[PDB]
């Protein structure tokens, strides 16, 4: 109750969350996944023993297929 | 056969008929340039590569 | 042979150390030795606070040359504080080969 | 002027492909350079600190 | 911060990987169209009144 009121107001009952889960579909997931993931630059952190970690070129070039 | 029967392989087929169609289109058009195929080189008068 | 004129000779010893440029890239002398099989065993006898220093010096002083600068002039390894930290671990591997050899011979 | 032409008639058909080679090349080659720079530009920006 | 041509171009036809490969095809059609003339005109203007096409007008169609 403390955060749900310090970040919006309006504690949002369980029924209101539930009605937002009856309207997700395969196309919606497709669109948002395409928007936020496809051909973007990530951030990477690693702590030893890390010598087989592939480079930034070969990690960046895994962020888009070439067939599609 | 029965290992491949289902809706998911037909769905992958209808999903990748873009892949097959573009693959075949590019291959067919490239087969015109490669062998100096004049017979389709004329279907478009825009490539006047024959001197 | 000579002693009084050897003070002249010491001078040329300062000249050559300035001609070869391993001080300019941040190295010490013993970092630039060719590692045949007598020097592949006197490196595996180092203490692990001197082994790691030699790794960091070489990895920094090898990426300068794919970038093609050098390092600031105050940073050059000075002549007299250079360290021969590997002469003693090497004038023992050689001294024990020679021995297996007089054995087999005679 | 007649005799040299008889000794080598490919003069006139040579200096024209020797000209449609420079113009075409002289603009594709400045491209390859740029794609190069991209790739090698991952590695000229790293800092390398030591902490025992 | 007004966008440049690059942002709208990438929104239009570059982030598809099914569009990108094509327009490479396109330049050669355009290049083929615009390059024979661009080289032939300059070569012919460099040296005029000196090749048979500039002399054939004496003997052509009587």
């Amino acid at each position: 109750i403390g955060r749900s009121l310090l970040t919006y107001g309006r504690r949002i009952p369980l029924a209101e969350w539930e009605s937002r889960i009856a309207e997700v579909d395969a196309s919606v997931v497709r669109e948002v996944c395409s928007k936020y993931f496809y051909d973007q630059c990530p951030a990477v952190a690693g702590l030893g023993p890390i010598e087989q970690l592939p480079d930034y070129n070969r990690i960046r070039s895994g962020m888009f297929w070439l067939r599609f | 056969l029965s290992r491949f029967l289902g809706p998911r392989y037909r769905e992958l087929a209808r999903n990748w008929i873009p892949t097959a169609s573009m693959w075949g289109a590019v291959g067919a058009v490239g087969l015109v340039w490669a062998t100096d195929w004049r017979l389709i080189l004329d279907w478009v008068p825009y490539i006047n590569g024959k001197f | 042979a000579v002693a009084a004129s050897s003070k002249w000779l010491e001078g040329i010893r300062k000249w050559y150390y300035n001609a070869a440029g391993f001080n300019k890239l941040g190295l010490m002398r013993d970092d630039t030795i060719y590692e045949d099989d007598d020097v592949k065993e006197a490196i595996r006898r180092l203490p692990e606070n001197l082994y790691n220093d030699r790794v960091f010096r070489i990895k920094r002083a090898l990426d300068l040359t794919m970038r093609q600068q050098i390092l600031p002039k105050e940073q050059w390894t000075k002549y007299e504080e250079d360290k021969f930290y590997l002469e003693p671990y090497l004038k023992e591997v050689i001294r024990e080969r020679k021995e297996r050899e007089e054995w087999a011979k005679k | 002027t007649f005799l040299r032409w008889a000794s080598e008639p490919e003069h006139d058909h040579r200096k024209r492909m020797g000209l449609k080679m420079l113009m075409m090349m002289g603009l594709l080659l400045p491209l390859v350079y740029a794609m190069k720079r991209h790739k090698w530009s991952v590695l000229k920006s790293r800092k390398l600190a030591y902490r025992p | 911060a007004a966008p440049t041509l690059t942002a709208r171009l990438y929104s239009l036809l570059f982030r598809r990987t099914s569009t990108f490969a094509l327009t490479i095809a396109v330049g050669a059609l355009f290049f083929e169209r615009a390059f024979d003339q661009g080289a032939d005109a300059i070569y012919e203007h460099i040296n005029q009144g000196k090749l048979w096409k500039h002399i054939k007008h004496k003997y052509e169609n009587k």
